C-alpha cells in the first residue's frame, strides 16, 4: 500500500504509421511526410517570365509564318515554349526544316525576340512575287503561302539570276530563314522558273551553302508532290549575308532580332495557362514546395525536388503510440 | 525502455513527451520533465530539417528533344534519368527507415535516462517494480515528490526516516 | 560487458539461460527476446533487398568510331553510377552491421537486468553475468526467473536469514 | 552454491563481416547480398528467344549475305546477339546508311516477316542474273546479296527505271536499296551503258538523289568498287518511288516490321541454353532478387545494380566467440 | 549524471579520478581509450578508403549545333553533383551522431565495470563517483582501475561505516 | 569516505561539428574529409606532360599555321591545354571537318611524328609556289599553311592529278587535305583554268567526292574565298588515292600517330609548373586522398567526387566543455 513514482511517455489518438528498418506498420504520435505530391494544375510563369504558348502551331510553322498560326509574336521574351504533342499546323507545304531540333532548343528561352522586315517585296522588280501560292497553305479558304518568306516565280518567261545582299545594321543577332523548292519534273521547272538547271548560294562570314533542286517522284502530302526544304542561320551584327540563285528560291522577307542569355527546353502539355508564378513547372502543373522529393512528373522545368518512384516518405517525429 | 519496463503510454500526459506519475496517500497526478522533452522535440525538429535543408537543387530543363533518328542518344538520356531515379528512390527509402528507427531509439534512451536518474536518487529507499514505477518505503509528500521530478532531492531528510519505515514491518 | 564468452551448448535460439542447481545443470533458450530479434534482422535484411527499384535497361556500345565524344559521355555516366552504388552499398553494409551487432548486445543485457530487477536481494551477482543464489533455489524456481513469474515473497524472510545472518 | 546465468549463441561458424569501426569480426550467421553467380548461357528474356546471328552481322543478315545462312524465320526476338567481329558483314565492300540506328531499332522486334515486293520477273529490259561478284562466293562460285538485285544492262541498253510500290500491308515495311560506285568510265559503260547516271527514291518523307562516285579506291575483298546501301520505313498505305538509269541495286524483298519495345545488341560468344531469365549478361544469365551484382557491366533486362565489390556480407547472427 | 569533463586528463579519453587519504589524482584506462582510438580511425579510414575513384576526363567537346547533347551532359554533371553533395552532408551528420554516442556508451560501460567489482563494498553518489565504505589505498585504487578488486578483503570494513554511522 | 570517479577528457578546442539533431557542437578533435587546396599550376598527368598550345588551335597546329610557332616536337602528351579563344586558328578562312572528333582523338597520344609523304617535287605539271595568301603571312611575305600545298595552274593548264600514297610505316597516319572555294568564275579560271572541277579521295574505307562552292561570301581575314580541310587515319599497308582537276589543297606532311588511352581538352590560362599530379583542374592540381572536393568540376584524372559544400567535418574526439 506504499507510494509510487512512475516513468512513462506521451500517447495520443494518432493513426499515423511509419516503417522502420526493422519493423513495419508502427503507429507514432507525430509524423511528417517529406514527399511532395501537390501541383496547382496550371501553366505558370517561370521566375516572372511568361512561357511562349503556341496553341495549335509548331515552332517551324510559327517561325516561317504558317498562314493559320497567328502573327504579332506578342511575347518579346519567354522562359520556355509550350507545344502540343502533335501540333496541327507544322508545315502546310510539305518539306523539312534543317536542324529543327537544335533550333527549337535555342528558341526555348529567348531574352529578346523582334520580327523586322529585311527584304521587302519591292526588291524583286524582275520576278513575280505574288504567284507563289499553293492550295497546301490555305487562308480563309483561298490558297496562300508562308507569310515570312516569298515564293519567287518567273516573270515574262524569264528568271534573271538573283544577287542580293543584306548587311545586318542592327545591334542584335538576326535569325534568317530561306528555302529551296524541289520540283516534280523538268516541265514544272520551266513553267515555274524557266531555267532547266538551277542552284542556290548563301554566303556569310561563316556560312558557305550551295543547294540544288532534287527533281524526283514522291508521294502526295497535303495534295502536293513537291517539297520545300528550309534553312536558317544566325547573322551576327555588321556581318552580311549574300543570296545567289537562278530558280527554286524561297527568299526571306522577314527576319528575327534575337537575344539569348539562358537556356531551357520545350514542354509538351495541353493544360491551360493560369496567370501564376513558380520556381518549378511540370506539364501537368506547377510545384510550390521545399520538400526534397516529389513524384508528380519527371519532365520538370526549373528548380525542382528530386523525382522518385514512391507514394510516401514518412519520417517519425513523435513517440511510439500505443492504444 | 519504451516497450520495456514501461509497457503502455499515458494518454493523460498531454503536457510533454516524457514525464512522471506520482501516486501517494494525498494525490495521484501526472507531470512532465520539460528539460528532457524539449531536447527531443528540438532534436527531432533538427533531424527533420537536416534531411530537408541539405538537398542541393539547381535549375534544370528536362524534355524530349531527340528525333526518330537519334534513338541511341535518347536511350542514353533514358538510362541517365532512370538511373538517377533509382539512386534517389533507394536512398530516400533507406534513409527514412534507418532514421525512423533512430527517432524511436532516441525516445527509448531519454525515458531510460529519466528512469536511471530516479533509481540513483532514491537508491534503496524505494522498490524497483519492473513496470517503471518505484514503490516508496518512507512515504513521500508532494514536496518530496517534487524533489524527485525536478532534482532537488535533499536526501539527508529521509536517510534515517527511511530506516524507520524501510526495514521495520518485515 | 557482463556476459563474456558465449555458450556453444545453447542451440535452440540466440539468447538463453543457464542453471546449475543441485538437481541438475543445463542450458535454456529464450523465445520472446530471440524471436523479436529474428524478425528484426530478417526484416532489416529484407528492407535492404526489397526497397531496390529495378527497371528494364538495355546496356550496350552502339556508338561508332566517329561518335567517341558521345560514347565517352556514356562511359562517364556508367562509371559515375558505379561509384555511387559501390560507395553507398559498402557503407550501408558497414553501418548496419555495427548496429546489428550492437542490437544483440542490447537484447542480451536487457535479459540480464530483467533477472536483476526480479531477483532483488536474494542473490549476489558474480560479475561474469551470473547470479549466485545464496538463498535456496529449485528447478521449478529456475523457470519462474525465466518465465518472469519469480516471487520474492517465497524466499522473502529467507533472504534475511542469509543476508544479515551470514556475517 | 546454485546460480543462474545469462548468455548467447556460439556455433562453429568462421563467417566474417566488417563493421564501420572494426574489421574481420567473426559471426554465427551472415548473409551476402552481392550476386556473383551466373548460369553461363544465353537465355530467353521473359519468354522470348533472342535473334542469334552466328557468323553474321546485322547488315549481312538483312541484305542476304550468301555466306550467312538462309533467312530462318524468326517472328520475334527480345535482343540480338552478335560476335565481337562478325566474319560476314558486307562481302562486297561498301556501307549501310544509319547502320547503328538501324541496329538499335532492330534490337527488339514484336513481328518480323520478309515479303517479296518487286520480283525479278519485273525487269524484262534489264539483266537480273549477271549482278554477281567473286567478292560474294556461294558454294565456291560467284554470287551476290540475296535480298537485293544488281541490275545490269541487257542488249547494250539500260532503259530508265520507273517503279513504284504501295504498302498494301497493314504493318510498317523496312525497304533496303543500294547504289554501285564504278571504278572507271569503261567499267561504268560496260555494265550500265550510261556514263552519267543517278538514283531517285521518293516517299511521303524521303527525297533522295544519288550519283555514282567513279574514282580510284583501295582493293577490299578483291574489289575496288563499292556499294552504298540505304533504308527507310515505308508507312502503311504509303508508296515508294524509284527512278534510275544506272548503278541501281534494286530491292526484291522488304520486311514487315512491328516494334513495341526497345533493347540493345549484345556482343557474346556464349551458347544459347534453352532457358529463361529476367536479366542477361554476355557471360551468362542472372536469376536473383539481390540488389547488387558484379558479374558484367553490359546487361539487358531487370538486373541488380552493378558495383565493384567481391563481398557485401550482412551480419545476421551474433558475435561468434571460439 | 556524469557531468563536465576533466581537463586534468591529458593522456587518454576515458579514465578515473580517485580521492583517498594519500591524495587525489587522475588516471586513465588505456584499453577503453585505445578501443575507441582504434575504432574512430577505422571509421574515418572506412569513409575515405571505401570510395571508388576512376580516371575521368571532364571537358566541353560539343559545338554550338550540339547544344542538346551539351544539355544532356550538364544534367548528368549536376545530377551527380546533387547525389554526392546530399550523401556527403548527411553521412557526416549521421556518423557524427554515431561517433558521439560511441563515446557516451564507452564511459557508461566503464562506469558499470567499476560497479561490478565494488558491489556493496561501495556506495553510488549519483554523479559518476563511488563512495567507498572502507579505506582505499592507491594500491586498492589501482586494483579497481585494473579490474582486480578483491571483494572479500573489504567486506567487513564496509559495514563499520555503513550501519554504525547513524 | 574514499571516492573513485568516472569521467572523460576536455581540452582547449574551438572546433565545432554538426550532428543530425544538434548544431554547433564543440569537440576535442575533428577531421575534415573535404579537399579544398590546389597548387595553382598545370602539371604532368601521371608522369606525362600535357601538350600546351599557347596561342594556337589544334586546327592551326596540325595544318601548320605560319603565324603560329613551328613544330617543337612533343612525341607524347597526356592532355591538351587550350586558351578560351586561341589567337591563330585558320589564317585563311574556312573549316576543318569533324574538328571535335579529331580533337578528342588527339587529346592523349602516345606517339606523334610529322613525316613528309608527298614532296613538292611530285607536281611537275603544276605550280607549287604561287599558292600563297596575305591572310597567312610569314616574315611579312605572303605564305600558306606549312603542311599542305595550294596547287595552281602552270602554262594556263591544270592537268588532272592522279597520285597515290602507301602507308609503308608500321603506325597509323593522320593525313589532312582540303578544297578551295572560289569567289567567281573569273577567279576559278585564273587559278585552275577549269570551269567545273572535282576532288576524289579514296582509301580502303574512305570514298569521298568534293566540288568547289563558288559563291559570294563575306570577307574574313581579308578573304572571301574559303578552304575546308578534311582528315583521315590511314592504317598501315593501306593506300590513299587522290584525283582532282582544280581547287585541290594537297598534303605534303602527315603524322605518324599511336593512341593507347583517352583524355580531353582543358581550357585554362594557368602556366605549367614542372610537377606531377594524379588529378588536374583548370585552376590547379590536387594531391589528396579525400573522397570529396569543391575546387572545380572540369577535372582530368583520378579525382575526388565534386561536391557543393564548404566543410565536411567529422567528429573524432569527445564533446568538449570549457
Ligand atoms: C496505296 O494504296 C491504298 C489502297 O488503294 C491507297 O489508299 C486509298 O486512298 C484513297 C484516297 O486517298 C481512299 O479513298 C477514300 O476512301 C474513303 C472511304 O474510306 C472515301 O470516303 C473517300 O471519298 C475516298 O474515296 C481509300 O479509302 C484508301 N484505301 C485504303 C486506306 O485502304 C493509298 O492512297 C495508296 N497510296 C499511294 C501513295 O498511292
Ligand atoms: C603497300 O606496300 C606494301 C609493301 O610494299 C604492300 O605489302 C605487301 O603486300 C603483298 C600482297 O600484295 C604481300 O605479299 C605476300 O607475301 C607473302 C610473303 O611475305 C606471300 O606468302 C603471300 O602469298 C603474298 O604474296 C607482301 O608480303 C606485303 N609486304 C609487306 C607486308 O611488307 C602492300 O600491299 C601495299 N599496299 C597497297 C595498298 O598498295
Ligand atoms: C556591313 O556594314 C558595315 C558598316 O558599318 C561594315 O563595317 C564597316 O567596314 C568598313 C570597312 O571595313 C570600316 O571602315 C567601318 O569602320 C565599318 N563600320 C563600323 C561601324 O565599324 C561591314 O564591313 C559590313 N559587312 C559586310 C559588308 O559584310
Amino acid at each position: 500500500p506504499g507510494d509510487q513514482i512512475c516513468i512513462g511517455y506521451h500517447a495520443n489518438n494518432s493513426t499515423e504509421q511509419v516503417d522502420t528498418i526493422m519493423e513495419k506498420n508502427v503507429t507514432v504520435t507525430h509524423a511528417q511526410d517529406i514527399l511532395e505530391k501537390t501541383h496547382n494544375g496550371k501553366l505558370c510563369d517561370l521566375n516572372g517570365v511568361k512561357p511562349l504558348i503556341l496553341k495549335d502551331c509548331s515552332v517551324a510553322g510559327w517561325l516561317l509564318g504558317n498562314p493559320m498560326c497567328d502573327e504579332f509574336i506578342r511575347v518579346p521574351e519567354w522562359s520556355y515554349i509550350v507545344e502540343r504533342a502533335n501540333p496541327a499546323n507544322d508545315l502546310c507545304y510539305p518539306g523539312s526544316l534543317n536542324d529543327y531540333e537544335e533550333l527549337k532548343h535555342m528558341l526555348s528561352r529567348i531574352n529578346h525576340f523582334e520580327k523586322i522586315q529585311i527584304i521587302p517585296k519591292s526588291s524583286w522588280p524582275n520576278h513575280e512575287t505574288s504567284l507563289g501560292v499553293s492550295a497546301a497553305c490555305p487562308y480563309q479558304g483561298a490558297p496562300s503561302f508562308f507569310r515570312n518568306v516569298v515564293w519567287l516565280i518567273k516573270k515574262n518567261d524569264a528568271y534573271p539570276t538573283i544577287k542580293i545582299s543584306y548587311n545586318n545594321t542592327n545591334r542584335e543577332d538576326l535569325l534568317i530563314l530561306w528555302g529551296i523548292h524541289h520540283s516534280n519534273n523538268a516541265e514544272e521547272q520551266t513553267n515555274l522558273y524557266k531555267n532547266p538547271i538551277t542552284y542556290i548560294s548563301v554566303g556569310t562570314s561563316t556560312l558557305n551553302q550551295r543547294l540544288a533542286p532534287k527533281i524526283a517522284t514522291r508521294s502526295q502530302v497535303n495534295g502536293q508532290r513537291g517539297r520545300m526544304d528550309f534553312f536558317w542561320t544566325i547573322l551576327k551584327p555588321n556581318d552580311a549575308i549574300h543570296f545567289e540563285s537562278n530558280g527554286n528560291f524561297i527568299a526571306p522577307e522577314y527576319a528575327y532580332k534575337i537575344v539569348k542569355k539562358g537556356d531551357s527546353t520545350i514542354m509538351k502539355s495541353g493544360v491551360e495557362y493560369g496567370h501564376c508564378n513558380t520556381k518549378c513547372q511540370t506539364p501537368v502543373g506547377a510545384i510550390n514546395s521545399s520538400m526534397p522529393f516529389h513524384n508528380i512528373h519527371p519532365l520538370t522545368i526549373g528548380e525542382c525536388p528530386k523525382y522518385v518512384k514512391s507514394n510516401k516518405l514518412v519520417l517519425a517525429t513523435g513517440l511510439r503510440n500505443s492504444p | 525502455a519504451i516497450a520495456g519496463f514501461i509497457e503502455g503510454g499515458w494518454q493523460g500526459m498531454v503536457d510533454g513527451w516524457y514525464g512522471y506519475h506520482h501516486s501517494n496517500e494525498q494525490g495521484s497526478g501526472y507531470a512532465a520533465d520539460k528539460e528532457s522533452t524539449q531536447k527531443a522535440i528540438d532534436g527531432v525538429t533538427n533531424k527533420v530539417n537536416s534531411i530537408i535543408d541539405k538537398m542541393n537543387t539547381q535549375f534544370e530543363a528536362v524534355g524530349r528533344e531527340f528525333n526518330n533518328l537519334e534513338r541511341r542518344i535518347e536511350n542514353l538520356n533514358k538510362k541517365m534519368e532512370d538511373g538517377f531515379l533509382d539512386v534517389w528512390t533507394y536512398n530516400a527509402e533507406l534513409l527514412v527507415l534507418m532514421e525512423n528507427e533512430r527517432t524511436l531509439d532516441f525516445h527509448d534512451s531519454n525515458v531510460k535516462n529519466l528512469y536511471d536518474k530516479v533509481r540513483l536518487q532514491l537508491r534503496d529507499n524505494a522498490k524497483e517494480l519492473g513496470n517503471g514505477c518505484f514503490e516508496f518505503y518512507h512515504k513521500c509528500d508532494n514536496e518530496c515528490m517534487e524533489s524527485v521530478r525536478n532534482g532537488t532531492y535533499d536526501y539527508p531528510q529521509y536517510s534515517e526516516e527511511a530506516r524507520l519505515k524501510r526495514e521495520e514491518i518485515s
